[PDB]
RNA sequence: AGCAUUUGUCUAAAAUACUUCCAUUAAUCAAGAACGAAAGUUAAGGGAGUGAAGACGAUCAGAUACCGUCGUAAUCUUAACCAUAAACUAUGCCGACUAGGUGUUGGAUGAAGUGCUUCCUUCAGUACCUUAUGAGAAAUCAAAGUCUUUGGGUUCUGGGG
RNA sequence: AGUCUGGUGCCAGCAGCCGCGGUAAUUCCAGCUCCAAUAGCGUAUAUUAAAAUUGUUGCAGUUAAAACGCUCGUAGUUGA
């Protein structure tokens, strides 16, 4: 069985952006993936997507910009300091200075650099560059 | 930055560095603390310093 | 030194019309006259030289009904100090040929590094400008940006060829069996040579095509 | 391209969007000639109304009727 | 320090060694249909020649420039 | 798949699987085993 | 027994520069050779303008596959000089 | 205009072999019943005038190779290369030609123009060695393998080859200070064939 | 594990089709359990052929062997046990994603040979060929891929000889 | 950092390891020279790194060590 969508789903568009697809239909359409697509979406490293209606959960269908070199989902859930923030980054992201450590805070769904500014730990979700 | 450890303690580290004559006036910036190097802290020797300045002939007679 | 020209590239070259070798990098040709990469970084009157070194010299023997048949493989490192390493391999019959044949593949692999920096603008480029990974047989070996406030932090060979390269600060790690010292060499080389491949911030934004130079100097090659 | 494919129409029972390929039928009896709603696809045995004699055989595809008959496709 | 070429199909930066790549000039016309001097260019990845996609990525390409009327 | 458990509970399990597969070992097997102790002439003294 | 490298080579070099002397005589052609050729032993001279000959003997059933030549030249200018239901309508289609 | 495609269309072009191909499925107009493929011709002719206009687009003419192996593919592309100034190589590939920089034979060429594409296909691979894009006259077996622009076309008939050739270098010549596009060019289609 | 004569009876099974019902009931699972080739054991039948043992005749320097002739036990049914096998795709199981073509067994949908037959489209089994700017230590692998750009879930296992 | 000089001559010995020593020993025993660290420098035993060879991060299990014979299933872990 599937378990957590987010995985399927960036698993999904990675397979497309390394093969060259330019448009992909990610199958089990959620809120969270909402999210991630419309941050995603806020930085720049994806294009504009559709999500189209059913009555069981939609799909989306989302343009690809040609960009993304990798993006993945962490799993399990891991809880995560303000303080560990460093770290993590350092282990994950190919450079300090770019690509993009995701989180899902009490003030919501945002990369590190915004939770630094913010305040506030929270569970790791996945990345992006 | 901004950070108030981080500027105190950068500071004062910075012009510990000023005290001890390793970074210029221009540079205050902390990528010049990263960017000391060896032999910019041995011309800082007590015995180098008597070589330039003179009196001995010699850093060896220093 | 002043050579006839085998193709049209060398050709280019010869005569001056191409300024300079990252035109040629621009439009990924062959290039297959040493002579060109010569003429680039000629080591007078041009800005740093080409540096050799043999690293690695190792003898292989086929085996036959009348014996050994030793011949001598040689690996081979150039650099410029300022942006460019290659990695030649040969093997030959005997030492002096083999090391002078080396030297020319080194010369005919040469390929561009991208250079970069861990924080910010108030340096020139000192590191590798993210992580970037190369693989070759067992051996894994991956490049992560350092702080200026480091060295080549890795292993004699590393620091020997991606100094070569002319990036001056690295953190370093590796996996599998180093030893086999070829093997290593090469994955070192295809993860400088992947440096450039990345595509990162700096290079999002579109821009414009260049005239190939069989293109831009098609008259010229014409009259001959 | 996958948002719009118009042709799609013959891909398997789960496509884009689902969608049925059964559908309900407005059939007649030859000779008897009385209305009746009916299921292509119907799965146990089907009468005419006012004498019960058989209009559709069912079998387990989209069902066969009889020989007679006539019909409209019941969609609104 | 030099910029290296993005892929007009596939948007992605083109190798320093590759080889594979290509610059492909499409010929403009005049009016009467004669060749004008000017150049509408494309460069095309080693990776969709290498997969054989090409004549279908360029043909998208072409549509989006204008220049062949089919589109796919 | 991955083979090792990865769940946010699933520590006892990896605690578990790791203590038992540690005896594998054969430097660790002679540092904690009894044996040591006995076998060894000088007991584990560096001289006698 | 047949002719080497060195031989067949030299045969085809001649013809190259003297096909028009060259002709359907060994003693001519022989004759030819030891004119044209550099060749320092008579057993070897024979030998080549052996093989000419029999090169020259073999043309004209066409082309020796080596040589430029007038004659295929000039060869060459002697050489020189409803429908089915679906496609009908294809062609309907297109308009 | 529709000269061309009459023309075309009265020699066998729009038959293609079985075998479809995936690559191939948006060029096929249907498979006759038969088991044969017809060919879609308007997409033909729109293409080989792009094809015609990236040859044209080289200036210097003579770095435009063709290349073919089959002796009734032969004689249409030396007419070929007689009429633009492209250079053709026909029979037998040498088949370190392009890769090899100190044979003697050689040649280093801007761009290639391929007759079969499993029948060239060491010449086509050789091509994506050193950057030559490839244009294909490409069938129903074709693969695609390194061909840029691809120009659906039954390969295998002398006729239809004959056709195609012949077309092309029309437009071409159109395109160059050769000929008004009001006028019929001079050269017979019949010139380009086989004997 | 294994399963090939005929028909009957009792059973299960999977796929398909389904504008049929339930509404998370699930996935993998230490513990424990069911089944578990072949040989072997215990007991009754049964006993043709085959045939460890054994007996001879040969072959060989020698032959307790290969080869030959004969030949108990076992091989077969019933009723218990045994619990292992290179019990082999040497590939844990569930889940998504990737790339073509050639087939094939089972359904269902449309169209075209003489209601039936065929072909098309499509599911589910299931192999093969080519292809991997995928992978691998290579052999090779459409999974051994989507991996230092390392994290979809999980059981079990290994750590020089 | 020694294809330097003598003695020994498979012996004596050295040698963590690979190996060296059977009459030119670049390894022994010396002498000479040279080299590393230096008022400190060797040796042993334990211990950490090196070890992503204990692996959460971060291993391997077709063939190198390693998928339970097969399935059901309770605890466990995981769950649109």
């Amino acid at each position: 069985v599937r378990m957590s969508v987010l995985a399927d789903c960036l698993k999904t568009i990675n397979n497309a952006e390394k093969r060259g697809r330019r448009q992909v239909l990610i199958r089990p359409s959620s809120k969270v993936v909402i999210k991630f697509l419309q941050y995603m979406q806020k930085k720049g490293y994806i294009g504009s997507f559709e999500i189209v209606d059913d009555h069981r959960s939609g799909k989306i269908v989302v343009n690809l910009l040609g960009r993304i070199n990798k993006c993945a989902v962490i799993s399990p859930r891991y809880d995560v300091k303000l303080d560990e923030i460093e770290k993590i980054i350092t282990s994950i992201l190919p450079s300090r200075l770019f690509g993009h450590l995701i989180l899902t805070t009490p003030y919501g769904i945002m990369d590190h650099e915004e939770a630094r500014r913010k305040h506030t730990g929270g569970k790791v979700l996945g990345f992006f560059f | 930055e901004k950070s108030s450890k981080r500027i105190f303690q950068g500071e004062a580290l910075l012009r510990r560095m000023v005290r001890q004559g390793l970074l210029g006036e221009n540079e205050e910036k902390l990528d010049y603390v990263l960017g000391l190097t060896l032999p910019k802290l041995l011309e800082r020797r007590l015995q180098t310093k008597v070589f330039k300045l003179g009196l001995a002939k010699s850093v060896h007679h220093a | 030194k002043n050579w006839v020209p085998v193709t049209k590239l060398g050709r280019l070259v010869k005569e001056g019309k191409i300024v300079s070798i990252e035109e040629i990098y621009l439009h990924s040709l062959p290039i297959k006259e040493y002579q060109i990469i010569d003429y680039f970084f000629q080591p007078n009157e041009c800005s740093h030289p080409l540096k050799d070194d043999v690293v690695k010299i190792m003898p292989v023997q086929k085996q036959t009904r009348a014996g050994q048949r030793t011949r001598f493989k040689a690996f081979v490192a150039i650099g410029d100090g300022n942006g460019h390493c290659g990695l030649g391999v040969k093997c030959a019959k005997e030492v002096a040929t083999a090391i002078r044949g080396a030297i020319i593949s080194a010369k005919l692999s040469l390929i561009p590094v991208r250079r970069g920096y861990w924080g910010n603008k108030i340096g020139d480029p000192h590191t590798v400008p993210m992580k970037v990974s190369g693989k070759c047989g067992s051996v894994r070996i991956r490049l992560v940006p350092a702080p200026r406030g480091t060295q080549i932090v890795g292993a004699p060979t590393t620091k020997k060829m991606l100094n070569f390269a002319g990036i001056k600060d690295c953190f370093s790690s590796s996996c599998g069996k180093t030893k086999t010292k070829g093997n290593f060499l090469r994955a070192i080389f295809n993860a400088l040579s992947k440096t450039y491949g990345y595509l990162t911030p700096d290079l999002w934004k579109v821009t414009n095509f260049d005239k190939s130079p069989y293109e831009e100097w098609s008259d010229f090659l014409e009259t001959y | 391209n996958p948002d719009p494919v118009e042709e799609s129409k013959k891909h398997k029972l789960k496509r884009l969007i689902p969608t049925p390929n059964s559908y309900f039928m407005d059939v007649k009896c030859p000779g008897c000639l009385q209305i009746t709603t009916l299921f292509s696809h119907a799965q146990n045995v089907v009468l005419c109304g006012s004498c019960n004699i058989m209009l559709c055989q069912p079998t387990g595809g989209k069902c066969k009727l009889t020989e007679g008959c006539s019909f409209r496709k019941k969609i609104e | 320090i030099y910029i290296p070429r993005k892929c007009s199909a596939t948007s992605r930066l083109i190798p320093a060694k590759e080889h594979g790549a290509v610059q492909i000039n499409v010929g403009m016309v005049d009016a009467n249909g004669v060749y004008n001097g000017k150049t509408e260019t494309f460069a095309i990845s080693g990776h969709v020649r290498q997969n054989g996609e090409s004549d279908a990525c360029l043909n998208r390409l072409m549509y989006e420039k204008k220049l062949l009327s089919f589109q796919n | 798949g991955s083979g090792k458990p990865s769940g946010l509970r699933a520590a006892r399990k990896l605690r578990i699987r790791r203590r038992t597969q540690r005896w594998a070992d054969k430097s660790y097997k002679k540092s904690h085993l009894g044996t040591r102790w006995k076998s060894n002439p000088f007991r584990g003294s560096s001289h006698a | 027994r047949v002719r080497t490298k060195t031989i067949k080579r030299a045969a085809r070099q001649i013809v190259e520069k003297y096909y028009a002397k060259l002709t359907l005589d060994f003693q001519i052609n022989k004759k030819i050779t030891e004119e044209v050729a550099i060749i320092p032993s008579k057993r070897m001279k024979n030998k080549v303008a052996g093989f000419v000959t029999h090169l020259m003997k073999r043309i004209q059933k066409g082309p020796v596959r080596g040589i430029s030549l007038k004659l295929q030249e000039e060869e060459r200018e002697r050489r020189l000089d409803y429908v089915e239901p679906d496609t009908l309508r294809m062609i309907k289609s297109l308009g | 205009k529709e000269e061309s495609i009459a023309k075309m269309l009265i020699c066998k072009v729009h038959i293609g072999t079985k075998n479809l191909e995936n690559k191939m499925k948006r060029y096929v107009y249907t498979r006759a019943k038969d088991g044969v493929h017809i060919i879609n011709l308007a997409k033909t002719y729109e293409k080989l005038q792009l094809a015609a206009r990236i040859i044209v687009a080289i200036s210097n003419p003579a770095d435009v190779v063709v290349v073919s192996a089959r002796p009734f593919g032969s004689r249409a592309v030396l007419k070929f290369a007689q009429y633009t100034g492209a250079q053709a190589i026909a029979g037998r590939w040498t088949p370190g030609m392009l890769t090899n920089q100190i044979i003697q034979k050689f040649t280093e060429p801007r761009l290639l123009i391929v007759t079969d594409p499993r029948t060239d296909a060491q010449s086509v691979k050789e091509s994506a060695y050193a950057n030559i894009p490839v244009i294909a006259l490409c069938d129903s077996d074709s693969p695609l393998e390194h061909v840029d622009i691809a120009i659906p076309c039954n390969n295998k008939g002398k006729e239809s080859i004959a056709l195609m050739y012949w077309l092309l270098a029309q437009e071409v010549l159109y395109l160059k200070g050769v000929i008004p596009r009001s006028e019929p060019w001079n050269v017979m289609v019949d010139m380009f064939l086989w004997r």
